[PDB]
């Protein structure tokens, strides 16, 4: 059996660590609901 | 048994130690989490049990307790916060720009964010706190790096 924890508030935090990419792709969703990258 | 508002880690004791599955969500009473990381089955809070309501696996989403109630969305200019809550890690708030996900049935948002796949189901937030999508199910790009979307549901 799977079980839940607690582990924080939700809420924006001031003065965060930045990081990551802004990319555009084009992608096909499968009933699978797997994202595939489409060229 | 507890149900606080806020972010949740999902483990399991079924291998070698306790290993942590994926993250969800509590708000209103419903544990929001993505349907990959539990597979529709019930849970356990302390004592407490929580029973599947909504499940969706083309949408990767599964809700307990009640129906869907996360319903705010990224406006396609504005910076976002996923916090992050990592296997054996703190929760952690890390800024970035969205990015796009161009498919034949609309654009949708994106983090290219790289974690250990146990951190599946971390809010994405807005600058009030709202969550607008989780994270954890995305494609992998040619860099080798992984870019998932910003996964949210519907609420009626
Ligand atoms: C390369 O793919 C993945 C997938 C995932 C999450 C995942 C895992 C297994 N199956 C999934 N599904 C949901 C949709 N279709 C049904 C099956 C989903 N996580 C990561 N990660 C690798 C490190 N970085 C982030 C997590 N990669």
């Amino acid at each position: 059996d799977m079980y839940i924890e607690r582990a924080g508030d939700i809420t924006w935090e001031k003065d965060a660590e930045v990081t990551g990419n802004s990319p555009r792709l084009d992608v096909a969703l499968d009933e699978s609901g797997d994202f595939s990258l489409v060229e | 048994g507890e149900t606080t508002d806020g972010v949740y880690r999902v483990m399991t004791r079924r291998l070698l130690g306790s290993t942590q599955v994926g993250v969800g969500v509590m708000q209103e009473g419903v544990f929001h989490t993505m349907w990959h990381v539990t597979k529709g089955a019930a849970l356990r809070s302390g004592e407490g049990r929580l029973d599947p309501y909504w499940g969706d696996v083309k949408q990767d989403l599964v809700s307990y307790c009640g129906p869907w109630k996360l319903d705010a969305a990224w406006d396609g200019l504005s910076e976002v916060q996923l916090l992050a809550v990592p296997p054996g890690e703190r929760a952690k708030n890390i800024q970035t720009l969205p990015g796009i996900f161009k498919t034949k049935d609309g654009d949708i948002g994106a983090v290219a964010l790289d974690y250990p796949a146990g951190t599946s189901g971390s809010p994405i937030l807005d600058k009030c706190g709202r969550v607008i999508g989780l994270y954890g199910n995305g494609v992998v790009i040619k860099n080798g790096s992984y870019v998932s979307a910003i996964t949210q549901g519907k609420r009626e």
